[PDB]
């Protein structure tokens, strides 16, 4: 068959909320670029959407982005504002063009995600420490073989000087390690922690540290035999980050105690009045602090899914702090938090998602207006067919009536509930409302305009349907999903006894109960053919049902995490699965097999619905946004020919006016082949070699005996090979003439017999020296 | 504790420097494999020149360790001696384990000064491996002259 969806990175998605800030980077001075679930471009003093880098169509590339989901770790601009560089929640670091959003290089070699990433003062080096507990230096070529420093067990925090040499390090394993740049060796490790280094800042000359121990340690730069001058104890809780002023006359510190405080005579004490402030520090613990590039403000990055602006009391800057400004969001992070329910209209232009405090109106990606009465999140949402009014179910058991035009509530629907509303859906014409409640009954609701004594705009409750006392061992009376027959003939209900019951529109008569469920059911739906159904349960198992009982068609079981929602197609041919494990799967309604497996989801999907147009995909989420869809001996001969080729060349160097074997002397390779060779069958490789191999060979023995080296060999090896070649051939069957190597042997053997005679005398005194006191100790 | 790990960082650094306080500092610390490395480098090359006590002389002065054994207590001597027991087993390492022995026999008295721990098992354990390696160099010594003796 044919199904929608694509394998591309973008299908007009609005899935990026541009939220959850953790860091930032200053750019042109009048602007500032922000780490979010994208790269976002804000003004430094107004807060408007200057630009935004996200997924899309880069110039000259497909399935490429400007920025990824799966939250950015760090984000900074180059000092010449020519290079963009972001490390993400994956180990690959992505650099980007500054004018365009094409990619320049992709940087891997990281086992884990980035915990440190910053430009150096040269610009030709980019340093990245990641959560695989090491540091990786980067060159514009991509040189990773320069320096890989690792003696850690946890991540690293503190780093660079500004002198091309003489690095420093503070790490999250409670350690502060000292290293030189030339041939790196841990000269000294200063430790004053027991936990994690949260933030780090050098002021200009004093390196303070912030950790779990809720204290401040100062340290001097020119350091040896540790320089300690004092500690500032007990801010009140463990400190998280700090920042120096760009003029370097103050030093601001921040913690998770909702407070920030700076030092001034900087000093070792806080000596400035702080009651001048008007815009108190923060409502949520902040991640990172940077001074603003206008030299008058402070820029704060919080964990309340948004970052803010303030100022520090001083005469040069603003002596108070101003109200925080936020960017021009599309009304996706201009309001507060996550989406638990979505609802669909029949005009493909009214799509509403709800939050803790907002209802947001959408056509495709353009936001019309907000509606605010929310006393919680919404478990269910439902438009009127026609999109005139919308009906809301909050986490109070309250249903709310909202007009399409304005934010104002027309009518509060009667709170006859005592628990929150699980399910709710209207009928075809939309005059009957069936709801989710633990009140042991089914509540039908009227609906019309307000022109009579029965309010249809307040939904007066005439009929009572209640027989719900079915006894079971799991849970007797609670409902999760309710479904209206598309023929308007019956009502389908989810029940907590691992069953479902089917019953027509009037008074209770029984059609069908379905059971066999190890876990209770999450969602139940009906095909528009109205012959077969599906059901989703908490056992990772999706069950197809027609009209029988107990004869299992198929246990649709291929999953690992809990199942949020599985629904049919609006023309009943494709049922789809959204779950906890951040993947949405298409499944053919006529077959058992999958046609497309959509995995571009990083955060949790709570709900997902497709309109009756079927050309786009609406998805509730945990990042509150919507992803819209569609042999050896010859090597010895080479070794001796290379080695004598070196020695003969070095002989007439200037007494008479090759990069590798391996060493400063080539003869060390000659022993190394003796080191590499096995102790067995070496005589077969030795017996091949001719007499000239011997004449080339003894020069290396004279080389090591004049070299006095026994580090890379030993005398039973040399005498072992010597005794082999004197077995093989020869002295007077290879030469009858008195030659120079022949006279060389006569002194080399003297060197050998003396060199072994020394150690033999050493043992010969040693063991008899050991005997004599053992005679006495009795 | 803290001075232990920082003392291990000084033990890392001092190996680039000299060998003497790296030997004593590595003797009071873990681990003896690096202590075998510094005896491997300091004791490793062939030399039989001017006066030593354990073969420690170089261009850089290593005879301070010739002093440092004379000041050493018996606990580090027996803790050394079980390592020499660990090093006399495999070939070519026993010679390094020989080098302190000719040292220590020069320094301390016959009593192995009076407060001596029980070490009868070790002093009984050293000797047959010394006689074992002794016959080997006996063979190579009596086999060395014979290539010269022919012509």
């Amino acid at each position: 068959a044919a199904a929608f969806g694509v394998i591309a990175s973008n299908a007009n998605c609005v899935w990026i909320p541009a939220s959850s800030g953790n860091s930032n980077g200053s750019g042109p001075g009048q602007l500032i670029t922000s780490a979010l679930e994208d790269v976002n471009i804000w003004d430094i003093k107004t807060g408007d959407l200057v630009s935004k880098l996200s997924d899309g169509l880069p110039p000259g590339a497909s399935d490429a982005r400007g920025a990824k989901p799966a939250e950015c770790t760090y984000l900074e601009a180059h000092k010449d504002t020519d290079l963009l560089a972001v490390g993400y929640a994956d180990g690959v670091i992505k650099v980007w063009d500054l004018m365009s959003k094409t990619v320049l290089l992709n940087f891997n070699g990281h086992k884990a995600a980035i915990t440190l990433l910053q430009f150096d003062g040269t610009g030709t080096r980019l340093i990245s420490g990641s959560k695989d507990s090491n540091i990786i230096v980067w060159d514009l070529v991509g040189e990773v073989g320069l320096y890989k420093l690792r003696s850690h067990k946890d991540s690293i925090t503190g780093f660079w000087c500004q002198g091309e040499d003489w690095l420093i390090s503070t790490s999250k394993d409670g350690m502060i390690k000292l290293w030189d740049l030339k041939t790196h060796q841990c000269i000294e490790t200063h430790i004053a922690h027991t936990g994690e280094c949260w933030g780090l800042a050098v002021k200009d000359d004093l390196l303070i540290t912030t950790g779990t121990d809720s204290q401040v340690k100062i340290w001097k730069l020119d350091i040896e035999n540790d320089k300690m001058g004092g500690k500032l104890t007990e801010m009140g809780i463990f400190e998280k980050q700090s920042k120096q002023r760009g003029l370097k006359i103050e030093f601001i510190t921040n913690s998770s105690d909702k407070t920030s405080f700076f030092y001034i005579q900087y000093s070792s004490f806080i000596l400035h009045p702080f009651q001048t402030i008007r815009s108190l520090y923060k409502i949520k613990s902040a991640s990172w602090t940077t001074v603003s590039s206008s030299k008058l403000e402070l820029v704060l990055t919080t964990s309340s899914n948004t970052i803010e602006y303030y100022s520090i009391p001083y005469e040069k800057r603003d002596p108070t702090s101003p109200a925080p400004l936020k960017t021009h969001t599309i009304e996706l992070q201009g309001q507060r938090t996550d989406v638990r329910s979505i609802d669909i209209s029949d005009d493909n232009k009214l799509l509403a998602t709800a939050s803790n405090g907002s209802l947001k109106i959408w056509n495709i990606k353009t936001h019309k207006c907000i509606r605010t009465f929310e006393c919680g999140y919404a478990l269910t949402c439902k438009f009127l067919p026609g999109g005139l009014l919308v009906i809301l179910g909050t986490r109070n058991g309250e249903l709310q009536l909202f007009d399409l035009a304005s934010s104002s509530l027309l009518d509060t629907i009667e709170d006859a509930h005592d628990a929150a509303i699980w399910s709710l859906d209207l009928t075809s014409d939309g005059k009957r409302l069936v709801t989710g409640s633990a009140d042991k009954t089914v509540k039908f609701w009227d609906f019309k305009v307000e022109n009579s004594l029965v309010p249809g705009t307040k939904n007066k409750f005439l009929p009572v349907l209640k027989l719900h006392h079915d006894t079971t061992l799991e849970l007797t009376d609670d409902i999760l999903c309710v479904r209206v027959s598309p023929d308007d003939r019956y009502l389908a209900i989810s029940l907590l006894d691992n069953t479902v019951k089917v019953f027509f529109l009037d008074s209770m008569k029984f059609y069908l109960s379905l059971y066999g469920h190890k876990l209770p059911v999450l969602s139940i739906d009906i095909s528009f053919d109205s012959k077969m159904i599906i059901t989703s349960s908490a056992d990772k198992n999706i069950k197809i049902w027609g009209l029988d009982f107990g004869d299992c068609h198929k246990s649709l079981f291929a999953h690992q995490d809990s199942i949020m929602n599985v629904k049919f197609l609006p023309q009943s041919h494709n049922f789809f699965s959204c779950s906890k494990d951040a993947v949405v799967k298409y499944w053919d309604g006529e077959k058992f097999e999958c046609i497309q497996k959509l995995y571009a989801h990083q955060s949790e999907v709570w709900a997902l619905a497709v309109a009756t147009d079927g050309g786009f995909v609406v998805s509730s989420s945990h990042d509150h946004s919507i992803r819209i869809w569609e042999k050896a001996g010859e090597r010895l001969m080479e070794a001796l020919d290379l080695g004598i080729a070196e020695i003969e060349g070095l002989e007439a160097y200037n007494r008479d006016m090759v990069l590798i074997a391996v060493n400063k002397t080539p003869e060390q390779y000659i022993m190394d082949t003796l080191l590499r060779i096995r102790m067995s069958q070496l005589e077969d490789a030795l017996m091949v070699m001719p007499f000239s191999y011997v004449l080339k060979f003894l020069k290396f023995i004279d080389t090591v005996m004049q070299n006095k080296t026994l580090l890379h060999s030993h005398l039973p090896l040399i005498c072992k090979n010597l005794f082999f070649i004197i077995k093989f051939n020869h002295k007077e069957l290879v030469s009858q003439k008195n030659e120079e190597l022949k006279l060389q042997i006569n002194r080399v053997k003297t060197e050998l017999r003396s060199a072994l005679k020394s150690t033999e005398d050493d043992l010969g005194f040693n063991v008899q020296g050991l005997k004599f006191v053992k005679q006495q100790w009795n | 504790k803290l001075q232990v790990e920082q003392e291990q960082s000084l033990q890392n650094y001092m190996s680039k420097g000299d060998w003497t306080n790296a030997f004593l500092l590595a003797m009071t610390l873990d681990h003896p494999m690096r202590l075998f490395n510094v005896l491997k480098r300091a004791l490793g090359e062939s030399r039989s020149r001017q006066d030593t006590e354990e073969g420690k002389i170089e261009v850089i002065f290593n005879e301070e360790l010739d002093q440092a054994i004379s000041i050493l207590n018996d606990e580090q001597l027996i803790l050394l001696m079980k390592r020499c027991r660990d090093w006399n087993t495999n070939a070519k390492t026993h010679t390094i384990a020989q080098r302190t022995i000719r040292c220590i026999l020069m320094h301390h008295n016959i009593a192995k000064l009076s407060e001596i721990p029980g070490m009868v098992k070790i002093v009984d354990a050293i000797i047959p491996y010394t006689q074992r390696h002794f016959t080997r160099v006996d063979n190579l010594v009596e086999q060395s002259y014979i290539l010269d003796y022919a012509l």
